[PDB]
């Protein structure tokens, strides 16, 4: 019986919040603090540790880069650092492939990277792998079949829909069918054999419609588009179904977590998170 | 206030 955690956000300036929703009793676990508030972060799940990584500290008093990677044990609810990112990450993207971790991207004040960096946790280190072919913010990062797929984001001038695959035996990046629809903040994720894309901002307004790809067919199709139109939302598969939690509406900050059946193409809202917030990291252990 | 239409934050 495994959790999904949410870590950091933002609502009236960046959280520190971790908390975790048990999705088979419905209850939500209050647990640590992070050490630094932070939203724009990433999560993800190694070896049983949760990881976040980048984001900023939008406080009330002006805002910092976050190039941090921080690693919570569910065993000790305990934060603990780890060496840090060769750069400031904001809105970055994250895979995991093989227990080692890809910060993709992410902003550091007006650069938009493309630079791409793995982290080997057996030995607490950050290596520069290959950049990728676009610069990408707010970027939704997804692993499939030992590869890793950057899809939409901003490249400091655009709105992207556009998206590329890494093949880290060969450390070179590729791109792909583009998406339908153009997205910044979407969540990104993989259920069964796609990659799905759901929500984000298109340059005009916030989205409630699912893409997903199919690698061998390399087309998009639109599925079942959620309630609640969000963008920054956070993203997540537990046990065969999608989780998308709060995000940004155009209006207000939302709380609500919905649920999507891959079998039967519907959506529902399972559960309301403590607060309503975006730009949070989330994973499952 | 002015707000990042994507994320909802701040500036």
């Amino acid at each position: 019986g495994r959790l999904i955690y949410t870590a950091g956000g933002y609502f009236r300036q960046s959280l520190s919040y971790l908390e975790a929703y048990n999705p088979s009793n419905g209850s939500w676990l209050r647990l640590a603090d992070l050490q630094v508030p932070r939203s724009g972060l990433a999560g993800c799940v190694v070896g049983g540790l949760l990881y976040a990584v980048g984001g900023r500290n939008n406080s009330p008093d002006g805002n910092t880069d976050s190039s941090a990677l921080d690693c919570y044990n569910p065993m000790t609810n305990q934060w603990s650092p780890c060496a840090s990112m060769s750069v400031p990450r904001n809105r970055i993207g994250v895979g995991v492939i093989d227990g080692h971790i890809y910060a993709v991207g992410g902003s550091h004040g007006c650069i938009h990277h493309s630079s791409v960096e793995r982290y080997e946790p057996e030995r607490d280190e950050w290596h520069l792998v290959a950049p990728m072919l676009t610069r990408r913010i707010g970027v939704g990062v997804a692993v499939l079949n030992r590869l890793l797929y950057a899809v939409g984001g901003f490249d400091g001038t655009n709105r992207l829909n556009s998206a590329e695959c890494y093949y880290p035996e060969r450390n070179e990046w590729r791109m792909i069918t583009p998406m339908n629809t153009i997205r910044s903040g979407a969540g990104v994720c993989v259920l069964h054999n796609c990659i799905y894309a759901a929500g984000g901002y298109d340059g005009q307004d916030q989205l409630n419609s699912v893409e997903r790809y199919d690698v061998e067919t390399e087309t998009w199709t639109f599925v079942a588009p959620m309630r609640h139109h969000r963008s920054a939302l956070g993203i997540t598969v537990h046990q065969g179904k999608i989780y998308v939690l709060g995000g940004y509406d155009g209006h207000t900050f939302l709380d609500s977590v919905e649920c999507y059946d891959p079998d039967s193409d519907t959506w529902s809202e399972v559960t309301r998170m403590t607060s309503g917030r975006s730009g949070v990291g989330v994973a499952v252990t | 206030k002015e707000v990042d239409p994507s994320t909802g934050e701040l500036q």
